[PDB]
RNA sequence: UUAUUGGAGGUAGAGCACUGUUUGGACGAGGCCGAAUUCAGACAAACUCCGAAUGCCAAUUAAUU
RNA sequence: CUGGGGCGGUCGCCUCCUAAAAGGUAACGGAGGCGCUCAAAGGUUCCCUAGAAUGGUUGGAAAUCAUUCAUAGAGUGUAA
RNA sequence: UCUGGUGACUAUAGCAAGGAGGUCACACCUGUUCCCAUGCCGAACACAGAAGUUAAGGUCUUUAGCGACGAUGGUAGCCAACUUACGUUCCGCUAGAGUAGAACGUUGCCAGGC
């Protein structure tokens, strides 16, 4: 009887294996990417400290519209390219958790990157 | 139907996997191909390179690191497999038997003991080939899968 | 006549730590010399190609543990 | 395994040598270096 | 007669002869035993000449153990040559026993019957041994 | 089922346990329910004349020095050689 | 040279968790008995789940020199 | 060179034990290797992860397997 | 406040059981037209759905049956002495590993909706 396995559990092994040389530092922060099947989130976290400084999700009230289902993404990183526009909008390095750059994390990575997010 | 709890704890029928034995192309450089072909004139597949020639698990006789094909079958081709397996394939048969443990190739303990291409009869083939048809089930037992292989199919 | 067939070995190589923990030490400096990674390299310490542990900035070594049965040298730039 | 030199077509100087097996490939080798007189990736030929 | 069936290095060292018996201090097969109060080297030869002489005035009459094995191989240079010229071959194999450690062990017989067994069997031995029973206290 | 212990005084040297276990002393400890670590030291003819009764396991009354406590035999460090014991562990049964 | 503190390392011991060696129980595997998994108990310069004392490198203030 | 010489055997480099928990350390002490190979066995990006026993080729009791254990038991161009 | 998202601490943080859910959110499930995929199977990956379902993952409970963490007290060895020599002996120093008792079903940081 062929068992099914987790699909959060492998992606956490991925995303770990790729955090071995990557991290944010204040002048470069990291920009997480969460995926889930309903929504996406976001958000700036710098691993020297250890703290979030912006956030972007497509269950957020001022996000929360009928689209085609890929095209919030782009809202949303349109959304966070403006709060880290206020403050520390230069070089980041982008961090795509554990999942494929091609698909939705592809919109929502080019979306900022059209906003002017030097990345 | 026996106490199931919820509507999702009925067992299913997890995947089909089958294909020819050796076929060794070290001296059949033609027949490879051919059983390549009789695979797939039963569900038209590409043949890929597995031991998926079995009654069940592995319990038979020993040699590995072969050079065989291998299908995998899992859908609604599955459903048609079936189907061609109470048509065709209960044609020269005609004998349910019951069983849940291994049989050709915890495994990993032979690849012999199979069947001999019934079904592809030598209308349009050069030999017989064992293709014993494993079968993957999300039984959770036995004899549970023994409940399952009289339901709803030929004992 | 017995005779023998056992005369010959190889030079040894002078392995080890070079560099004591809570020293001073200048960028470019050795301070461990392994055959493979029995110790990992912490912050300012990268890795030579025969697996050789240096410091790239000036400051004072520092012995630590890394996960539960590996150890790691890190340097840092505070005098 | 013989020894290789390849040779410039603008540089002129065998200021590139290297390795390969006869037997395995006994064709020219054609590989782009770089000639610091000409300083531009350069395509050389195998003599 | 008593040797391991193969080894990876046919010279060994000599194993050192100080210290206590590290286990091996109680009788837990039969209920008599032989205790050893000496240390010294036990050679196989010896091992099976004392198993004889125990098991012949016995006459087959319970069951015996041996709870030492000759582990480790000896050289010896024959026909005493001139110093230096390598490792001799193997003569034989033994087996070192420190104070405490019990050597035999019998049971299924009369008590007085094992303890004139036993002593029948300290005379073959290059060892002070000592009359033994199961302790329980 | 009675036994009467003295409570041993703080850093012993060897010599000290050496002399203690030349006499007909022998070193002991004290711990279990209702309790906290306490060293003493019993008589070996005493300890062995009453462990006929209860045997093996068997709960006897130690005097920790004015006190009464139930404990047993958890471990004891025999020594072949001249069949002495060595050390004693008493557990409080309740 | 002490005192105080930090660190690097697998020896003496001990141990069987790996590698090899071993003893009694226990192993089935063929129209009649032989390739075993556990239970207990041993051994190791080229075995280690462990692990001292010394010595060694250094740092700091003190104290003598 | 050499537990007198001769005879034999060795003479350079690599790994382990002896070596006494830093490094170093001898003997005609105990064990093995090298005198290369590779145009992918290189570089970069991305994705993967043995042995036991039951549909029996009278069966080598390990066909190229189903999925349990794998818990890494493997695997690494080459000796450790 | 809550569950989530991302970090720090040595499994006291693991595995096993026996439970209750929950549907905020997760999951599960429905496909293969769409980008994109199998050394072939839409299994996975990807995209579109998302009707149903807690059955499974699962969050919160209970249990030390494993596993890991282990007080003390003893002594094996050892440093320095003294003695006779050392398969030692005695006096000081530091005191292990095995084992008993026991502790353990993790603590923390930050962002959001809640």
């Amino acid at each position: 009887m062929i068992s099914k396995i987790d699909k959060n559990k492998v992606r956490l092994k991925r995303h770990a294996r790729v955090r071995t040389n990557l991290s944010g530092t204040a002048e470069k922060p990291r920009l997480n990417v969460y995926r889930s099947n309903k929504h996406i989130y976001a958000q700036i976290i710098d691993d020297n400290k250890g703290v979030t400084l912006a956030q972007a999700s497509s269950k957020d009230s001022d996000i929360a519209t009928t689209a085609t289902k890929v095209e919030l993404a782009t809202k949303v990183g349109e959304a966070i390219a403006k709060k880290a526009a206020d403050k520390g909008i230069k070089e980041i390095v982008f961090d795509r958790g554990g999942y494929l750059y091609h698909g939705r994390v592809k919109a929502l990575a080019e979306a900022a990157r059209e906003s002017g997010l030097e990345f | 139907k026996f106490n199931y709890s919820s509507v999702m704890e009925v067992p299913k029928i997890d995947k089909i996997v089958v294909n020819m034995g050796v076929g060794d192309a070290v001296q059949n450089s033609k027949v490879l191909d051919n059983a390549v072909e009789e695979l797939e004139l039963i569900t038209g597949q590409k043949p890929l390179v597995t031991k998926a020639k079995k009654s069940i698990a592995t319990f038979r006789l020993r040699e590995g690191m072969p050079i065989g094909a291998k299908v995998t079958l899992r859908g609604e081709r599955m459903y048609e497999f079936l189907d061609k397996l109470i048509s065709v394939s209960l044609p020269r048969v005609r004998d349910f038997q019951g069983v849940s443990k291994k049989a050709f190739d915890n495994y990993t303990l032979g690849v012999k003991e199979q069947l001999i291409f019934p079904e592809i009869d030598y209308d349009k083939v050069s030999k017989v080939r064992g293709m014993d048809i494993v079968i993957v089930t999300t039984a959770n037992t036995d004899e549970e899968a023994r409940e399952l292989l009289a339901n709803f199919g030929m004992p | 006549v017995s005779s023998t067939k056992n005369g010959r070995d190889s030079e040894s190589k002078r392995l080890g730590a070079k560099r004591a923990d809570g020293q001073f030490v200048t960028g470019g400096s050795i301070l461990y010399r392994q055959r493979g990674t029995k110790i990992y390299p912490g912050e300012n310490v990268g890795r030579g190609g025969d697996d050789t542990l240096f410091a790239k900035i000036d400051g004072v070594v520092k012995f630590e543990r890394k996960g539960r049965d590996k150890k790691q040298v890190s340097v840092y730039a505070v005098a | 395994r013989v020894n290789v030199t390849l040779a410039c077509t603008e540089c002129g100087d065998r200021n590139y040598i290297t390795t390969k097996n006869k037997r395995n490939n006994p064709e020219r080798i054609e590989m782009k270096k770089y000639c610091p007189r000409l300083n531009k990736y350069t395509l050389h030929r195998e003599t | 007669m008593l040797l391991p069936k193969r080894v990876k290095y046919r010279r060994q060292h000599r194993p050192k002869t100080t210290g206590r018996s590290k286990g091996g201090n109680y009788v837990t097969f039969g209920e008599f035993g032989l205790q050893a109060t000496t240390t010294s080297w036990i050679t196989s030869r010896q091992i099976e000449s004392a198993r004889i002489a125990m098991t012949r005035y016995m006459k087959r009459g319970g069951k015996v153990w041996i709870k030492i094995f000759p582990h480790t191989p000896y050289t010896k240079k024959p026909l005493e040559v001139r110093m230096g010229a390598g490792k001799g071959a193997v003569e034989g194999w033994i087996a070192v026993v420190k104070p405490g450690r019990i050597l035999f062990e019998v049971a299924g017989v009369s008590e007085e019957v094992a303890r004139e067994a036993l002593r029948l069997a300290s005379h073959k031995l290059p060892v002070k041994t000592k009359f033994v029973k199961r302790e329980e206290l | 089922a009675s036994l009467k212990s003295i409570i041993r005084q703080g850093k012993q040297t060897r010599s000290d346990l050496k002399q203690l276990r030349k006499s007909g002393k022998v070193p002991a400890v004290v711990y279990g329910y209702g309790t906290k670590n306490v060293s003493v030291k019993v008589d070996e003819v005493e300890f062995i004349k009453v462990i006929r009764e209860v045997g093996r396991n068997g709960v006897i009354e130690l005097g920790v020095g004015s006190k009464t406590i139930k404990v047993m035999v958890a471990d004891y460090q025999f020594d072949p050689l001249k069949n002495q014991i060595t050390h004693i562990d008493f557990l409080a049964i309740n």
